[PDB]
């Protein structure tokens, strides 16, 4: 004939962290940290990502002969590439504002490649001979697909007067470049003009380029360099090209038809024919936990990243 | 452990009580079975659920850890970006870890205070009619049916009726 | 609610008591009027004012949110600046919101503990000479004038004089 | 002050007690000397040491304050770096100062709750055999040797043996 | 004959936020968040701000013909301008380090415009004809007031040998520029020199400029461009100008007489003939609250900004 | 015959801070803030620091004639120099990417200076006459030790064809520069070539430089300027120099033999023949406290920096 008071006790071994007492056993606890992932590249909201098979962003945009599976790409949710892609600027050189271009490409989900300047628009230059062995195809000298290396034709190189309306309703990404020779004889043997220039003029861009004919060291077997440049042409805006030589004329531009959100992700994981809301270079979080500790860089619906190995919130009473 | 009920006062929880969190080991000539306080447990569950939900709600807005590319000649800016990345992750990790630590005290103190609260609630209703013991159990001076067990649970204990019985029994 | 005085123990506060925060419903044959404990309320007001002032004092040093201009070719640096701006505002918003939430518990617990403290202070002075009830009210075994009301308020209750009266009355 | 034992309930600590933190002023016909509770003090010392060590452990990862050089034409980036430097130092200073302030309450509340806990532990064992007073001291109804002093300290007080003595003495 | 204990209760409906219980009614509460503003531009410590009536910082400094109300300005507390000022570089072009200049101008409260180079110092060039319709005044060709567009005089353009001591005790802001032509005939028809240069030399500045004669697109009806440059001349420091053509010679400099703190604020709010300690692009905080949620960018004595819609600190007990 | 309960009380005056009550006396408290330092420069883990006696980083690397005590330096733990070193670019000019170079040097602990280009490799130029009075030694015209100012010899200046293998297993830091003349006569009187150039070519570097012959103001008595450039030559990588004039040819390079962690510290404190784990521009922390408030910039095993004047954690009970 007596009443009594106590609390619920179970046989679980859940443990929580308290600043004054470690390793406290509780009856019920809620885990708020996610430490598991599928381990494979997985689709983002049902959209297949752009997976560069050992290829770089610049190589894909410039039309690397090896990276020819990206000639026509569908809409993508994010761009994923290896940390050190082997196929990247097969011809030695650099891409100006390459990091800025990658930042700009981080918010583009689709490109519609168009032939702004056809190969028939150069009747007085040579489109056929611009082939290198630093850019080989099926073991034959070849060169980047999306730009044209113009060579002197019939021992002449007339000045280029090329203009192009942006009659489209979307921004156009135009890629051109300049070739730096090695010596004076190479310059006259391939361009016929000792002193050349490249002037590009838009509403906001006023650029003039002069090749640097110097002596450098062999990169990919070539002591020559090619510096590439890019611009974003606004609708109803014209772009003008005037060149005396050393011109890598653009051939294909890119329409920015869809402009959402994305990331450029560095991971060597393989595709898994999957479907996830949040992606990770390590894997994919298939959970709705408050926190996770897989990787700081995460795209999609992603839980918060913390550097803690465990995070358990006590819910029940002490288990004793 | 601040309120000193769940940890030290009562030796341990009841293993056979599976409903709710706070209960009453009602011992009577009719039967010695367990019980549970729905009102006290529900507000305890509501408070805990509100705490964790509000913790998640206030943690949905943190730093996104956006990656950026820098060339070889921008190492100062890259280190400038890298330290911010780590600095924001360090404080948010500190915020998340410390919040769990502090809220773990509050949750255990809340559970500790509740059993103390249910301890006081029964004691204040029962008063001298029940002999208080070293454990959480109350030894009634007067024997009563399961009606008195549920009356204590309901919070509507009839004191004057049983006050005379306890006074007569006590000598 | 941790100390369980203001919320559940006593049913509610007194609407007619407008002076201070903690008071005494002194009921006597001379008159049933309200009162207030100046010493307990003042230290409660001092603590609350110190808490809010120190909260403001430690919050005068935060991020100033200085605006900067970047051109079209500095989007990486602009995003680098933009995320820091938002990141520092997010943590400071989290710090301000969480501090209010935690201090709201402490302020209510401080108020909850105070009424419990004034509950214990009167009980420990009165001891067996007063019959403790389910509410915060104490039913005196011995009738006494307003002198005893203010003696309890002043903390100088004369126990031995009234101890004999209560013992004689109790049977 | 939340639990109201160390600050207001008992007037002050004992100056002559130098061993441990919580003790017992055992007064007896054999001798009126001080004492200390090893079990209660050790867990109090363990908790405090765990608190400060864990505070340091979670504070080993903060911002390193790496210095960088900028030229005259990079004042925007220099100010961008300068504000992050100050912003991270401000939040970490706020985190360190606030953590000390909050943990100071918990440490004092932990000490306040412990004396209240040792207050209740002795009271619940002694029950009616001891007359509880306004201070933390318990006046025993029955005289007992130093065996009873250490029995209270050990937590193995023999209630039934001394229950009859107190009942006979009380009238 | 009984004592009792309770707490103060009132009839207020103040509500506070607790992490374990929302919407808690309390007897007394203190609001620590400011959510109100006057909604008008308001003076900062009794100093009238510099309000650019649809004009830009560069247009004001260069002397935009339309922005002629800022020819002489008094001391200001901060600079406020529209997000997209229409009057900004009436002639197409750019201002070098424009963002850096705005950062430098954020800590200047007064300028004392002085005639460093008078119009009588060019007896062999043409100050009168440098007028465009991209910079019209009262519907007449005109040009920026603070700089001089030098044209060939008597079919000649002698080399400019201009030097200037900074005999003043304050820093001098000097604005000059270079004009980029369209074609070779325009260059010889307006400057008489096909190959021109602009060399500027100070103690810390060594600059050489060459115009980019290319083909661009019409901006404000002009396919030509003008790039402007600025420098801060220290006391007792000389500045030298040598130019063969395409020179936009400075005419008025700016003394940095007062150098305090200020901001460049983007808001379209109107002046209100007011007086406030802290300013906001949205309004002005007339309160001493611990926190506010109007706008992150705030000048003067400003409370802390938080992104919370409410912030109430409990002071009294629970109202029940 | 009565038991009683109390707490430990001592006679100490330790005070702690509580958000609701300032200045609380406690029996025992632990200080977690370090406010003391030795006040002298002190060795880091037994390694003597590199102390620049009123000399700059650029002056040390370029071989300032005055800063000749750093001709051969041992391994250092960190670099310390004055805030405004007097010996810094004795000849007026600038060092390109000087801030970037200092960042790179922050992670180098030892250099092994080697003679990559001996003085006997210039039989057709003049190594002897490149002496200035802006760079005096023992009051005699002199010039930077680690680079060579090449002057025309026998009224001629043949084109420089210099290449250098990096046969070493460590990166090589190469310092070169370009001299900007004042007028055309000075250019022909000292270099014999009116139009000169400097082309530097590596695997990753393609640079061309042209002197800016303008009129500037006297700095250190000279109206001429010298702009210096640096590069990091990778192992098995060649560097090529082609110059027609105005060339400050490199003479001594620097091997990056040890590459750890360090800082460049600005302090005017003197060496103290000491030994510390963590260093500070103000002093050295000889303690293991959780926090310190000496200086934000700290190298070695350093406690966390906070801007609080006091930080005391309560350990004992209230002292009353
Ligand atoms: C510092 O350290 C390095 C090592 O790290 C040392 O390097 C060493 O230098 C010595 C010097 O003697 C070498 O010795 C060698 O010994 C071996 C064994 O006997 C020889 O095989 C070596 O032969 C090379 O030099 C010989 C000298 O007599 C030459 O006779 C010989 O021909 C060879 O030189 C190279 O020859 C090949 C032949 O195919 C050339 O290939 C073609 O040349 C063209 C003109 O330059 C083009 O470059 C062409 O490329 C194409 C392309 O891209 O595909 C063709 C295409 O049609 C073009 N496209 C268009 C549109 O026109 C493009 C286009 O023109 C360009 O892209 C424009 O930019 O070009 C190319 O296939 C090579 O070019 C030619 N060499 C070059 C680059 O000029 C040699 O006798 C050591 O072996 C060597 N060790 C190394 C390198 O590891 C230094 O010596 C060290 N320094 C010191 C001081 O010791
Ligand atoms: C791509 O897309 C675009 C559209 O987005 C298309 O553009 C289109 O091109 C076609 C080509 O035929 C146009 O067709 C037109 O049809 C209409 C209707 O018939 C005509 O009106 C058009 O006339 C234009 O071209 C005619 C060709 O015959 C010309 O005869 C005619 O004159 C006109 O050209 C312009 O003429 C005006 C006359 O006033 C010129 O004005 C003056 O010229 C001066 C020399 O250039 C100066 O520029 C002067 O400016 C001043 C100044 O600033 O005020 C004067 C001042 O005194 C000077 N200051 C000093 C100190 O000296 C300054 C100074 O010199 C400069 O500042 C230095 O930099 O200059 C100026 O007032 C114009 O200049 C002249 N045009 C130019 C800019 O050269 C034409 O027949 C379509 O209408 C057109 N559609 C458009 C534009 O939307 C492209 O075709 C598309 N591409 C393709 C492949 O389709
Ligand atoms: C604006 O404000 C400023 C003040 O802030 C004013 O400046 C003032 O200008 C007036 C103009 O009259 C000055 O008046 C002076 O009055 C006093 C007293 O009478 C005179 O002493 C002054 O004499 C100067 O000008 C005279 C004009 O007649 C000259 O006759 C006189 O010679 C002197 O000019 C200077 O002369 C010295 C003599 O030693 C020259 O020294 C040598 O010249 C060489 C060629 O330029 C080299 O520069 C050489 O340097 C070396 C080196 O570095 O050591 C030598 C070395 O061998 C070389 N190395 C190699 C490898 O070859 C290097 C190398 O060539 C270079 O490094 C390459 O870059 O060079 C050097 O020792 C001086 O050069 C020469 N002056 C120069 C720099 O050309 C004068 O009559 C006021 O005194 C003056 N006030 C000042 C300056 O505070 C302006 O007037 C104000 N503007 C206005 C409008 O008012
Ligand atoms: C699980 O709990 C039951 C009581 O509910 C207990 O008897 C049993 O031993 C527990 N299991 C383990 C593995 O301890
Ligand atoms: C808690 O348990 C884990 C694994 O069971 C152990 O690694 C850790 O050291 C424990 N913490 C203590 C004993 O403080
Ligand atoms: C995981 O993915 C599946 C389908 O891909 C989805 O139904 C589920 O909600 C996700 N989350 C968890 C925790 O299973
Ligand atoms: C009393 O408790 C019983 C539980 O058996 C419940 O069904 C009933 O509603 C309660 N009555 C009141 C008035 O709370
Ligand atoms: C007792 O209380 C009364 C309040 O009426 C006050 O005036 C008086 O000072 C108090 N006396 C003491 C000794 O506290
Ligand atoms: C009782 O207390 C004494 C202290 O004098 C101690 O030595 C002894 O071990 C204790 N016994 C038990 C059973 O705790
Ligand atoms: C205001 O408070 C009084 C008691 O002080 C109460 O009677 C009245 O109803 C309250 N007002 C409202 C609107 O509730
Ligand atoms: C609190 O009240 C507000 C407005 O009265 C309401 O929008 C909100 O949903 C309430 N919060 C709750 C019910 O948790
Ligand atoms: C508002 O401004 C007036 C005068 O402009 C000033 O007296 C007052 O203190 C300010 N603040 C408030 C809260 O009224
Ligand atoms: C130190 O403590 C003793 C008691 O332990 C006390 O008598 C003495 O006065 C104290 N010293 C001071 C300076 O108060
Ligand atoms: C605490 O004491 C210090 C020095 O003893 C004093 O400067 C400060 O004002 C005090 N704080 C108070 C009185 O709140
Ligand atoms: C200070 O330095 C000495 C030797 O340099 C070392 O033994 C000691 O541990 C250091 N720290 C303290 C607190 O003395």
């Amino acid at each position: 004939d007596q009443i009594c008071i106590g609390y619920h006790a179970n046989n679980s071994t859940e443990q929580v962290d308290t600043i004054m007492e470690k390793n406290v056993t509780v009856t019920h606890a809620q885990d708020i940290l996610e430490k598991t992932h599928n381990g494979k590249l997985c689709d983002l909201n049902g959209v297949k990502p752009l997976i560069l098979k050992d290829c770089s962003v610049a190589g894909w945009l410039l039309g690397n002969p090896m990276c020819d599976e990206f000639i026509r790409v569908p809409e993508w949710s994010y761009i994923v590439e290896r940390a050190n892609p082997s196929n990247d600027l097969c011809y030695p050189g650099s891409l100006n504002d390459y990091e800025e271009l990658k930042h700009l490409l981080s918010r583009i989900n689709h490109f519609e490649k168009i032939l702004i300047i056809p190969k028939s628009s150069w009747p007085n230059h040579e489109t056929s001979l611009g082939v290198s062995a630093a850019c080989p195809y099926q073991g034959a000298p070849s060169f980047f697909r999306n730009v044209v290396w113009l060579i002197k034709k019939n021992d002449a190189y007339p000045t280029i007067k090329i203009s192009y309306n942006n009659t489209n309703q979307e921004d156009l990404l135009i890629l051109w470049g300049i070739h730096h020779s090695n010596n004076a004889e190479e310059q006259t043997n391939l361009y016929k003009n000792p002193t050349t220039y490249i002037s590009v003029g838009t509403s906001t861009l006023n650029q003039r380029l002069v090749p640097k004919i110097a002596t450098r060291s062999q990169v990919n077997g070539q002591r020559g360099r090619m510096d590439f440049f890019w611009t974003i042409l606004k609708p109803d805006d014209a772009i003008h090209f005037e060149s005396n030589g050393n011109f890598i004329a653009p051939e294909y531009a890119y329409k920015i038809v869809k402009k959402g959100d994305s990331t450029i992700m560095k991971s060597g994981v393989e595709y898994g024919h999957c479907n996830t809301k949040c992606q990770t270079p390590v894997g994919a979080i298939n959970s709705s936990m408050p926190f996770h500790n897989i990787h700081p860089l995460t795209i999609g619906e992603c839980p918060k990243y913390v550097k803690s190995n465990k995070l358990v919130l006590a819910t029940g009473l002490r288990n004793s | 452990g601040l309120f000193g009920a769940i940890a030290g006062f009562i030796e341990g929880g009841w293993q056979g009580m599976v409903d709710g969190w706070y209960g009453y080991h009602h011992s009577n000539e009719q039967g010695s079975g367990y019980a549970a306080d729905k009102e006290s447990t529900q507000k305890a569950i509501d408070g805990v659920t509100n705490k964790v939900n509000s913790i998640i709600d206030k943690m949905n807005t943190q730093f996104e850890a956006v990656g950026r590319e820098f060339n070889n000649l921008e190492r100062r800016i890259e280190n400038l970006n890298k330290k911010m990345e780590d600095g924001f992750l360090d404080v948010w990790t500190y915020n998340a870890e410390l919040l769990v630590l502090m809220e773990n005290e509050r949750t255990l103190d809340f559970h500790d205070s509740n059993v103390k609260n249910l301890y006081d609630k029964v004691r204040l209703q029962l008063r001298d009619n029940a002999k208080e013991l070293g454990n959480g159990c109350f030894e009634f001076y007067h024997k009563c049916d399961n009606e008195c067990m549920e009356s204590v649970r309901n919070g509507t204990y009839d004191y004057p009726q049983y006050s005379g019985e306890a006074r007569l029994k006590r000598e």
